[PDB]
């Protein structure tokens, strides 16, 4: 169980990470699904002004 | 790097990557699970290895998570953490996460 | 194929299999041993 | 340096940061059957990694009044993963145990929990001639309770059980007790469902105590198996 | 300490541990190292000689492909009435407008590379009468440089600008750009101003700056007006790069700097980047049979 | 002297009196997995003689009627003995089988049955856009019946099956078909419950005949895994 | 044994045997092994030193010739009114849709090889003004990528997909794509179900997936319609192959399966492969002076 | 000629004759004779 004193807090936090290890590998590159825009940014067009 | 694991409703900004524990009543409760999808939206996607796996298609190798407790040092405490193989659905007793 | 006179016009350089991560994993003064860290 | 202790086994790995050494059974360590000691001819399976890995039992709530808690072995594990089908397609049996007790509380309770291995800890039953029955004996993981840990419930004592294999958590100074079990039996192998040779005793000859907020103090138990063999491959009884 | 990384590394058997003052599975993350546990130390593994190659992970394969930087319309035609692009156009070159390859280039904070050019050109009749093949002229023209005010002006000329002339009907023209920043690198991300006043822009530094690229027909218009579509595509080579940098969460707003707002719910919303799961015990796409 | 064999395999034996040869498939023996083929980096238990042992399935009724039987390797097994436990409690398995094939009938009866392990065996349904589903496939211990031995269920044909690793009980001059089977995969290991390497096919290509008093003519299948390896140690899926 | 075979085997001259003990001519088709009589044991043969090479019948030479997987017409005009592909096309990559090129591959039930690539673009004008010389781009998008939903959607900027930009009056486009199955073969055939639910899919390996390609046009619509139809070729090469397999007699119904009905009679009825004779002593072409 | 980086892009590869039909006529166990066969 968590067991606390009554002076410490009631409730605790855990952090979780995460990594690859150095057996880790990556194959087949593609487009990432993170970013996309349905429109040009602000200032773009200025580019040509 | 941080795992977004408390993707929850009602957690917002920085809430969301911390998960809070609680003295229980109950012996060898569940406290939380992680998916471990990193193309599905979960816990993982928004990391380090996450979002540069995701310029990939095919990956191999061993993952690392660790966990940091920051409760007060007065606080005690023992956790089991279990990964499970594939195949069925995730477990829900510890006496079965702990095979 | 390079037949140009300037080598930044020469094709990509895909053979640095070099690597440290260390100097991103590990920039510790003192490094850890396999042990108590703290 | 000795507080510290990771244990691996298989896929199974603890961790404790408040140990107190650990003890070896009469200073030996599990090891297979040699040949100049076997019986059994046919081939043994020795399952490795499968079956010698921590099992995680029901943990028990420690309150004022407990009296103290036992689990046989190989008994407790005979229905648990791999371990538990090996057991129950085969006639025999032998194994070893690593036995790591859990327990911690803050700094401002006390109590002090003696944990023995006892070996052949034949049961009586209190104030009665009849003999203790197989429903007495036989509890699985739930173990059972002691009725009277003072006397170890068979006429004998608590204070002279330190002869057999065992730590101490005293929570002032540790969280956890570890014990290396041996096989110990005078046979080289056993039937695993009615002959357990080893009990897991836990009794809290200091009661825990605090006057901080009281919070559930759970004792936990885990138990690998180690050097696993059987023999005698059949159906299972189950 | 560096070394040569051609495959990911090999898989020794491990045995049981049990040794006091050895804990290999605990860690310190406020040093600020990540974990050093090796899986032979977590659990029993056994031989594995690993084939796997590193090669595609190479920052030179990571970012050496061509991405569109700059796409253009216009109109040629008799332009004596219009308001307009005249048969031609300048782009202030940037590799902030397209957000593909612009968060690529943004997981690091230094650069330097040798930028290959692609340009596609390709025409449309204006609302049919077969497609002309034209020839276009492409003009870098640097900083402090007079750029044209008109297709027949005399800049195009071109007497000491680089100009490439090409053709529809041509493959791609195609040519290498030198690293040209004044200093080592490029500064993907740059914390200051750009002046000595106060009222430079923030976060672009002037040593970066490219110039201009100006692209007009080299023809006079035809009795019919069509729409030819520039895209200029940029394949960085011979990179180096240096410290690199947490991702882009939320959509980019601009091209002249790193302002966020996220989508209006998640993911990459301000408040959550990562989508709703019902609760920490839920398991959202759990095996059930 | 090629007509007689005796296989051992842990604790079982099989005897011959009428085979015909043995094929090995492809020339090969099973073997376990080299380090230098190795994906999965857990340490694999192998159970030996708990799993290397044959399992002898239902026998079926060879009858006037008959079309031909199947069964699909590992499916047939995943529920059998310490072979079945271990594929419940690992998500990864590998092995070879030896397939022992059991068929006699008096000197006054002929009849020839094909005995073919054919791999990867994708099966086809008849007169239907529909893929065969989950419980057209998953046939367990009890195996198929051939809708249209004549294309083997998959377009194809029968004639030119002998390309697949195979013998012949023809009664006038065997009563067994003996074929061992290496591993046979894409992959080193693989998820034993959704897909299988292997199919036993029996089709008698020449019927059943006598004119002497009818008897049952049953055929036996008996099939030994080898070389069992097992990986990803979890609860059991069952 | 394993041998390195260039040509056919010579014969040998053979005499006269009259040997007791030794019956070359008899066999054992039960033990599986096929006959092993020689023509010098069954015949008095010549000497033949036979010099007919084998080369032809290598799998390498017998599987790498380019062979049509895709094929796909669609209109090139004004979109903004129908239903259709409007001006581009995704195709989710097989190898089963054409009978020639499946029925060769299904010969074998692995296959490891490289795939080269060609695309042939031809167009109509739909019911003329000449044909207009269309650039066009093929995106090769993986699983998990996200594909384009429009012609200018900015999907197609390409950041890190491979893009190939290629012209009608162009010879045809060529690539290679590496063997890149996650196994060291492609599973032709599939006796599993691809997820670990019962309702995957059978007989597809997920290891094979080899994901999608998008064509479209590259130039904004003209004024008048055209029809464009693209044709994808692969061709294998550095093949290896594994098992071999009885060919396939029944006509094919389906992409996605096996499933098989046969004709309605004979040749290649599922009670008939081969075409009805009279009897069993009817000699069908018999030669009659 | 193959002036391109990756071996993968190579013509392809006419040249491997190695043979060994005994693996699909042949899987017998013990090796039959030139004799009675069972
Ligand atoms: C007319 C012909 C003869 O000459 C031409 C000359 C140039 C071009 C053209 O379009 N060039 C370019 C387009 C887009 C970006 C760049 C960059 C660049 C921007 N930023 N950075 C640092 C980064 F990545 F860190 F941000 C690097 C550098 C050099 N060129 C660029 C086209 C044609
Ligand atoms: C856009 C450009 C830059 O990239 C491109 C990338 C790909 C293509 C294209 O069309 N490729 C392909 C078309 C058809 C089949 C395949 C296969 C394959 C399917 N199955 N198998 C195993 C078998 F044979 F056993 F079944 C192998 C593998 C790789 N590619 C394929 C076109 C262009």
């Amino acid at each position: 169980n968590l067991i606390v004193p009554s002076e410490s807090s009631d409730t605790c936090s855990l952090i979780g990470f995460i990594a690859a290890k150095d057996d880790f590998s990556l194959r087949l590159m593609r487009d990432s699904p993170d970013i996309g825009q349905l429109d040009h940014l602000h200032a773009a067009e200025a580019a040509y002004q | 790097s941080m795992m977004e694991i408390n993707n929850t409703e009602s957690a917002v900004g920085m809430e969301r990557l911390k998960v809070d524990i609680s003295a229980l009543t109950d012996v060898d409760q569940l406290l939380f699970n992680i998916p471990l999808d990193i193309q599905l939206d979960g816990p993982l996607r928004n990391t380090l290895v996450g979002n540069i796996s995701r310029y990939y298609t095919h990956w191999s190798g061993s993952l690392e998570m660790t966990f940091m407790f920051c409760g007060s040092f007065m606080a005690a405490g023992k956790l089991i953490l279990c990964y499970t193989p594939p195949g069925g659905s995730c477990p829900t007793t510890r006496e079965t996460a702990m095979l | 194929i390079n037949f140009y006179k300037d080598s930044y016009a020469a094709s990509a350089s895909k053979q640095d299999f070099s690597q440290d991560p260390s100097k991103f994993t590990e920039p510790v003064v003192e490094g850890l041993k396999a042990a108590p860290v703290l | 340096s000795d507080r510290v202790l990771q244990l691996k086994l298989g896929n199974s790995a603890i961790v404790t940061q408040e140990a107190a050494n650990y003890c070896c059974a009469y200073g030996e360590w599990p090891n297979y059957l040699p040949d100049h000691e076997a019986v059994a001819i046919d081939k043994p399976t020795q399952p490795e990694t499968a079956t010698d890995r921590f099992y995680t039992l029901k943990s028990v709530k420690w309150e004022t009044g407990s009296t103290g808690w036992w689990w046989k072995l190989p008994d407790a594990l005979n229905n648990i993963g791999m371990f538990g089908q090996n057991v129950q397609h085969h006639y025999l049996y032998r194994s070893g145990f690593l036995i790591h007790v859990q327990c911690n509380a803050t700094k401002f309770h006390q109590g002090a929990l003696l944990v023995v291995a006892i070996p052949e800890h034949q049961r009586g039953a209190h104030n009665t001639n009849t003999s203790p029955g197989f429903d007495d004996i036989m509890k699985g993981e739930e173990g059972g309770t002691f009725n009277h840990p003072y006397v170890l419930d068979d006429g004998t004592s608590l204070a002279c059980a330190t002869i057999f294999p065992h730590q101490w958590i005293n929570l002032r100074t540790n969280n956890s007790a570890t014990i290396v079990l041996p096989w110990m039996n005078a046979a080289p192998m056993d039937f695993p469902l009615r002959h357990n040779q080893w009990t897991l005793a836990i009794i809290p000859v200091v009661p825990l105590g605090t006057r901080t907020t009281s919070s559930m103090v759970p004792i936990t138990v885990s138990i690998a198996p180690m050097c696993c063999e059987f023999n005698g491959l059949r159906h299972a009884i189950t | 300490i560096e070394s040569i990384i051609k495959t990911a590394t090999d898989t020794v058997k491990s045995e049981i541990n049990a040794e006091l003052g050895v804990v290999p599975s605990l860690n310190a993350v406020e040093t600020g190292a990540t974990s050093n546990t090796e899986p032979e130390e977590a659990i029993q593994t056994r031989t594995v000689i690993n084939q796997h190659g590193v090669s595609e992970t190479l920052v030179e394969n990571f970012l050496s492909r061509a991405a569109l930087v700059s796409k253009r319309s216009f109109e040629y035609k008799d332009h004596t009435s219009s308001t307009a692009d005249k048969n031609f156009f300048k782009w202030t070159i940037n590799t902030r407008s397209f957000v593909q390859l612009r968060r690529k280039l943004e997981l690091f904070t230094y650069l330097r590379f040798d930028a290959e050019i692609t340009i596609l050109t390709t025409v449309a009749v204006n609302g049919y009468v077969g497609l002309p093949d034209l020839t276009l002229q492409a003009m870098f023209v640097p900083t402090g440089a007079l750029t044209p005010e008109k297709q027949d002006s005399f800049h195009w000329q071109s007497g000491s600008n680089a100009s490439v002339f090409f053709k529809i009907s041509d493959p791609p023209a195609r040519i290498t750009i030198p690293f040209m920043c004044i200093n080592s690198a490029y500064s993907v991300f740059y914390d200051g101003f750009a002046g000595f006043e106060k009222n430079g822009l923030y976060g672009i530094n002037p040593a970066d700056t490219i110039g201009n690229l100006c692209v007009r027909i080299v023809n006079e218009h035809q009795p019919v007006g069509f729409t030819v579509t520039v895209r200029v595509y940029m394949k960085p080579k011979h990179i180096k790069a240096w410290a690199p940098r947490p991702p882009r969460t939320l959509p980019y707003m601009s091209i002249a700097n790193a302002n966020y707002k996220g989508k209006e719910r998640a993911p990459n919303a301000l408040s959550a980047i990562i989508g709703n799961r019902d609760s920490v015990k839920t398991m959202p796409h759990n095996i059930v049979n």
